[PDB]
């Protein structure tokens, strides 16, 4: 394509004026573009994507991460340039009780990194999620599912968190995708379970090599405060999930009143598109900073930048 | 109105094939050098125009641009006898062929021909959306201002073969001008609307006949203010209102207050246009200011510069990418008149700095009107991949 | 061989200072639009090409200009009793002054007075020892009028920018094609009579070598280097040297280091046709790591009269330079400019990046350089790509507005 590279863009670094931030993919720059608007609708602030910077290396040529660690080594200093990577599972300890080596926004000379695992773990409030559900979902009975949502969020972040780690330690990051669906999620009380259904199409081993270990971690992430495991928990499978566990609200609500509405709302919502939940969750959250406390941002990156 | 939503070009030069589909706001083509970009504009641009009589001056075998509408005009090159046809038809089951050689001795002159090409795209609703069109060549043809569009697309001919299209990208002069005819549209605009609120304001206080410090505030801002510096005599006013109310009945202050809000709303309304295109230029342009001065007691409206020290200079003082970035911008601006623009490079002489806000801002205007960019540069197409088309032909 | 040390402009337009530092090898200008980028190279062609009748046209109040040499030329325009006075001063303190009606005037006409002066000041002082190769923004217009010029020449040219693009636009002398396809035929000429003049110095030494002695992996070496100078272009004139070797063979299987000296023979000629042909071939190649399915060769024959210079497609289709796009010849002519087959120069290029994709930019200045030509090049570009590699040369030109 007609992308820059490392070098180019070093050069355009110290050519242009403007200050700029650095993100890793395509969708952190809408949310933070929300979010510098939001600040000062008027803000000349450019972010740039590293997924638009050709990488000569074969290895760089999908790690986004390390093309911004590069850039970074090799700008290190400039005055109108902010660096945004995400945390990854990095200073992540899981001794027992999963455990956070470092509580606040990791900064180093202008690289930033993400309070969680990535943009995406800021809408991890229950605020959040309860409100920027309702703008998009159908109401089979609405009211009814938020409501079953909002205490069944307790114990469901400690299940997606358990979920992301299993497939962090099995080494296959979309396993929780297709594993899990909807239909297969269980409410007991206020208690989110996993059933195992049988056909899958990544071999039984897949299967096994997954359960069993989500099944180890279990008690392991059910002995750390709700903040680490929202903060744990990986973006893409954290919304995914979030989705099929409404799914599954949805189906618990209306199975007492009516099979067909229920199903339809159910299913319905299992195919709406991830681009539209976040951007709702985006809208949501950015509409809902500083109003509430427990609503995060990265607010020592907005500092540095302007 | 209507937008390019494909484009099949087969054999064009002998060489190559081509198939493009277009989105209907943006599209930005990239490509290697040789790839048919140049081509591929101007055959959009010759085809939305209705120009079929510059087809006769392209060596292709079978041409087919599709419409959002659903026209589906197909244009056929063949030979029959040794003597080469252009065959236009469209979907409507109509069609017009016309000989080549009649069309190069039209040109070669320049006919029975083209009054038939003229009936059959006038019939046909064919020239309903014209196409601006921004060469790679604009300094040069700007500068050979010492109809603009007639000599100045003769002499590109001349220059870059026959098959060009018809230049009518809105120079700077012309920018200039039509600057100038709608601030005289608009004060004379605001005349007329002062004549009805002076006799509608007697029948409002008529019927009266049977918050001052909002009043002030609005009385200050709109004294001091270029739209309206003839008159500008509203403090005056407003001073002995006061006066004359505090030595002395609060409906005519609402009356006045209503009176001076609306005169306000229309000056805001009337300048839209041309506020908006001086805001959107003055986004970029650094150490300078475009504006304009209703002022002087000489009746002639002054458009160009405004240094940072009150002195005026003329828009010709301006390098070459803050010219064409006048240029483009007015393209896009709500003030032109043809919906596609087809622009070719639109990164030459413009900084990064521009090129990274350039489609921003011209999206940003409104017009809902198509765009079809063809650049080199990575900085026109950052925050717009989605709406980004690669084209390599098929070399047979 | 001097270069550009420092251009203190002031007053330019009455509206902007602007002080530039240079160094001597690299110099990429950049800045926002409107900053003086263009009247600084006109400035800097002006002064160097000696041209000192076109700073009438420009408004100003000083214009210093220090070369690496040491001279310090100072350009004013002061208005005395209503009339304005051009006055040029050197460093060891001849000036020369006039007005600029008379310049206008001259300008106008076109040898009137003026110009004479103003040349016999530029001769006797030496102010013409390096030329000015200016590469103009719009290279492809001019190209596309011009063949529908020359690097001396350039006066129709030149004539017509000037009226498009006022008169203090210097003149425009970048080489064209043709220029540089004729400049290449003469070259190419001389390097034949030169290895013409070789062959038979050598051929008088070696046979003198031979007289003088007359009062096993030798034949392997003479094969070795037999094999590369016969099926080798630029020796398409002859190539029998592998019959030469299997004679030779054959004689000896029929003193012992009289075969010595076909090594030597053989070994000098070859060194000496990559040193002829060494300008040519580094330019060529130079060239060739841009073009794709097409390299730009000299064919050599014995049918032919003229070596032909083109374009080689693997077909085996030759074709003259002119088939190139636009691309091509901007490349081609930049390459040139930089090629140690020029005269002398400080290579002005203002936006380098016309016409040219990403791919290209990024190696352009790397290749030029390549050429150790030694030539100041000062480029006004605003794309990142063809800095790339090179920001420790960039010089950031923002005018102090008045
Ligand atoms: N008259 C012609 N006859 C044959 N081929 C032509 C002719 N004119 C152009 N072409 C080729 O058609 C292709 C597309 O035209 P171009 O204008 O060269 O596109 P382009 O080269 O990508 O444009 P840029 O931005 O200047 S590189 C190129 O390979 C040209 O060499
Ligand atoms: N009468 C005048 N004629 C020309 N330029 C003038 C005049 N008066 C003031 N100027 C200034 O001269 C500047 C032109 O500088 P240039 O060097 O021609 O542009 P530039 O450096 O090439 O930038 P770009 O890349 O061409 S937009 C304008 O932007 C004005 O600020």
């Amino acid at each position: 394509s007609c992308a820059y590279t490392i070098d180019s863009y070093i050069t355009l670094l110290t050519m242009s004026s403007k200050k700029r931030l650095l993100v890793e993919g395509r969708h952190d720059r809408s949310h933070l573009y929300q979010l510098i608007y939001k600040f000062n609708p008027a803000s000349k602030v450019k972010i740039d994507t590293a997924q638009d910077i050709k990488a000569s290396d074969k290895a760089m040529s999908k790690n986004n991460r390390l093309k911004i660690e590069t850039i970074h080594s090799k700008v290190k200093g400039k005055d109108n340039i902010s660096f945004l990577c995400d945390r990854e599972f990095r200073e992540f300890a899981f001794n027992d009780q999963i455990e956070d080596l470092l509580n606040s926004h990791y900064c180093d000379d202008s690289l930033y990194w993400t309070l969680g695992h990535s943009l995406e773990n800021y809408f991890f409030n229950p605020s959040i999620i309860i409100d920027a559900f309702q703008f998009l979902s159908p109401s089979e009975y609405k009211y009814k599912a938020i409501e079953l949502f909002s205490e069944l969020i307790s114990s469901s972040f400690a299940v997606l968190a358990a979920v992301s780690l299993a497939a962090k330690d099995i080494d296959k990051a979309g396993l929780p995708a297709a594993l899990i669906d909807w239909k297969d999620i269980v409410i007991n009380d206020g208690t989110i379970k996993l059933i195992r259904r049988d056909s899958y199409d990544i071999d039984s081993a897949c299967v096994d090599s997954f359960f069993n270990a989500f099944d180890a971690v279990l008690p392991r992430v059910i002995a750390s405060d709700v903040g680490i495991c929202s903060r744990v928990v990986r973006g893409h499978t954290g919304i995914l999930l979030l989705q099929k566990l409404f799914s599954a609200c949805l189906y618990y609500v209306g199975r007492e009143d009516d099979a067909l509405q229920a199903d339809s709302s159910a299913n319905y919502f299992c195919n709406l598109s991830e681009l539209s939940l976040t951007t709702a969750l985006a809208e949501s959250w950015v509409r809902k900073i500083g109003v509430l406390e427990d609503v995060y941002f990265p607010d020592s990156l907005l500092k540095n930048i302007e | 109105i209507r937008t390019i939503s494909k484009i099949e070009l087969s054999k064009i030069h002998n060489r190559y094939n081509l198939t493009v589909d277009f989105f209907n706001d943006l599209n930005v083509i990239h490509g290697k050098n040789g790839a048919g970009k140049s081509t591929l504009i101007h055959v959009i641009a010759n085809i939305v125009n209705g120009d079929f009589i510059r087809f006769a001056f392209l060596i292709f075998e079978e041409i087919k641009a599709t419409y959002s509408d659903g026209l589906k005009i197909v244009i056929r090159r063949d030979k029959i006898d040794e003597q080469s046809f252009i065959s236009v038809t469209l979907s409507n089951g109509k069609y017009i062929k016309f000989a080549v050689g009649e069309a190069m001795a039209t040109v070669r002159e320049i006919s029975m021909l083209a009054m038939d090409i003229d009936k059959f795209v006038k019939e046909n609703e064919l020239q309903k959306v014209r196409a601006s069109y921004f060469p790679a060549f604009r300094t040069m043809l700007e500068a050979w201002s010492s109809f603009y569009n007639r000599k100045a697309s003769a002499f590109a001919r001349e220059l870059f073969g026959q098959f060009l299209p018809s230049i009518n990208y809105p120079s700077p002069m012309e920018i200039e001008d039509r600057l100038r005819e709608e601030i005289r549209r608009a004060q004379l605009g605001i005349a007329a609307y002062e004549s009805r609120t002076f006799s509608e304001s007697f029948v409002k206080v008529f019927s009266a006949l049977f918050l001052l410090k909002e009043i002030e505030g609005l009385a200050i801002a709109q004294d001091s203010s270029i739209k309206n510096g003839y008159y500008a005599e509203y403090s005056k006013v407003y001073e002995e209102i006061r006066s004359l109310i505090n030595r002395n009945v609060s409906g005519a202050l609402v009356v006045y207050r209503d009176a001076l809000r609306d005169r306000q709303d229309y000056q805001e309304k009337a300048f839209s246009e041309i506020d908006n295109y001086m805001s959107s230029v003055n986004s970029f342009l650094e150490d300078k200011e475009m504006a304009y001065d209703f002022d002087l007691r000489r009746k002639y409206p002054k458009v160009g510069l405004k240094f940072p020290d009150g002195s005026w200079s003329p828009i010709r003082v301006l390098s070459s990418g803050e010219r064409q970035l006048l240029t483009m911008l007015y393209a896009a601006s709500k003030m032109g008149d043809d919906a596609i623009v087809l622009i070719d490079e639109p990164e030459i002489s413009l900084h990064i700095d521009w090129q990274e806000d350039l489609l921003k801002r011209m999206l940003s205007q409104l017009s809902g009107r198509q765009i079809i960019v063809c650049t080199h540069s990575p900085s026109i197409a950052t925050g717009y991949e989605d709406f980004m088309i690669n084209i390599s032909p098929e070399f047979i």
